[PDB]
């Protein structure tokens, strides 16, 4: 009926169905994984290409928000770009008004508040993407996930996308206390390669980024010759 | 301009900087602001150079004739009175701060201050010029009356150095003259041998941390002095 056409309407059981539909759109997107390794955060996403003529690096889903913070997008890429722009605005406001890098928890809370505001008004629709915030700020390594509903949660390891449950199960086999980013990059790449179906997504690429002590606490992409071939 | 005069037991020591500045440019960096009035009486001049030079020349001419007329020496009080009268009759047309310091056999060493207003005050020590404002708390803390001749000269040089270290209108050479019952003795110490300057002060060696490198932390770690770093 008309109980699921706009976000400003609660259902008879207290649900917002448009947000659930946006989350369903997120659940049909490419798989992403992330791990907090007690010395940094490593995020790895799979990019599915519908053409073999795409230039390398096309449709980047991992974007640096600050020097030490970055966001991976799982879902509608343009919505993720808007969220990344908002996060970059939040990060530079802290560096300009308060003369300090934005803490990972603070940035995650700002992203969640921004995403939640689009689930309360009839004139807007919720974002169709989940945001993975990887930061190495003065509060240590931080890994957060922001839901299209606007709720944020901190994780040691997290998986999102179509092949989410199997990737989460593979992540359950790690220790996350002795785990280091150097081996975590390979672990996440191997998990993404193993969990991906090779007969439906012919063109696939693994895009991995990280921010730990080895990059001077700067959120950058991996060196090209570090991820496994497959 | 920094001028001062300090009395010790024997006589007086007059100290001054050497800098005539047209606002922000140094017209002269080897000025001589200790102007001879008689053999044992001198004046420190601050303010308008032409006005102070004319005042000193007129007073010296008046005093030289007075010695011949009376056939004896001149007290410091007479020169102080001459400057006080001449500066009070012209207080609206001239910009001059005068220190009259000297030795006479009757009253020993004397120091008189004649500010821009035209008054005359007999003091143990006197300060004048734009750089004098920096020295008052220096004298309240570090100056002890009753020093020896060499101690007084050293203290006057140190005070002048401290004064022009902070005053942009003062600087250059430090000129001192000692006037007492013996032969008056002058001294000119250069800036590179000055008793104090902030350039050689070890507590101003470390630069203020203003140019922060772009960092992922709020920890302050010094200035960025390299493109790579």
């Amino acid at each position: 009926s008309g109980h699921d056409q706009s976000t400003d309407v609660f259902s008879a059981e207290g649900r917002v169905f448009q947000v659930e539909y946006a989350g369903k759109a997120v659940d049909n997107s490419s798989t992403a994984v992330a791990a907090c390794c007690k010395d940094g955060v490593v995020v790895a996403v799979e990019k599915v290409h519908t053409s073999r003529m795409l230039e390398k690096g096309s449709n980047n889903r991992i974007h640096a928000v600050d020097r030490q913070a970055g966001i991976c997008i799982c879902g509608l890429l343009p919505d993720g770009r808007a969220i990344v722009s908002r996060a970059r605005q939040e990060a530079e406001n802290s560096r300009d008004i308060f003369a300090t890098p934005i803490r990972g928890s603070v940035l995650a809370n700002r992203v969640g508040e921004f995403m939640h505001a689009y689930t309360t008004h009839f004139a807007y629709r919720p974002f169709g993407c989940s945001a993975i915030i990887a930061s190495y700020a003065d509060d240590g390594p931080q890994l957060f996930v922001s839901d299209p509903s606007g709720t944020v949660a901190g994780y040691y390891g997290v998986a999102l996308g179509k092949a989410k449950t199997v990737a989460k199960s593979e992540l359950e086999k790690l220790d996350f206390s002795s785990l280091t980013c150097d081996e975590a990059v390979g672990k996440l790449a191997s998990i993404l390669h193993e969990v991906h179906d090779k007969q439906k997504d012919k063109l696939y690429e693994v895009e991995v980024a990280w921010v730990c002590d080895k990059s001077d606490r700067k959120f950058v992409h991996v060196p090209a010759d570090m991820v496994p071939a497959e | 301009t920094t001028i001062l005069a300090v009395s010790y037991n024997g006589g007086v020591v007059l100290a001054a900087d050497s800098r005539t500045s047209s606002g922000t440019y140094v017209v002269n960096r080897a000025s001589n602001k200790l102007t001879k009035l008689t053999k044992k009486i001198y004046c420190c001049r601050s303010g308008s150079a032409a006005d102070t030079q004319a005042l000193a020349e007129r007073v010296s001419n008046y005093l030289g004739s007075y010695q011949t007329d009376i056939g004896a020496g001149v007290n410091v009080a007479t020169a102080a009175n001459l400057f006080q009268k001449m500066c009070y009759m012209n207080r609206w047309n001239i910009s001059a701060g005068i220190i009259v310091a000297g030795y006479d056999p009757i009253n020993g060493g004397s120091v008189y201050s004649i500010p821009s207003g035209g008054s005359c005050v007999k003091l143990d020590y006197a300060l004048g010029g734009s750089g004098s404002i920096f020295l008052y708390s220096f004298f309240d803390a570090n100056y002890k009356p009753g020093m020896s001749k060499s101690e007084c000269v050293a203290f006057c040089q140190r005070a002048v150095a401290h004064a022009y270290s902070r005053d942009g209108s003062s600087g250059g050479l430090i000129r001192t003259i000692t006037l007492d019952a013996d032969e008056p003795e002058d001294q000119t110490i250069p800036w590179n041998r000055s008793p104090y300057c902030m350039e050689k002060d070890p507590k101003y060696v470390t630069q203020a941390t203003q140019n922060q490198p772009f960092s992922s932390s709020a920890k302050i770690t010094g200035n960025r002095m390299s493109s790579t770093g």
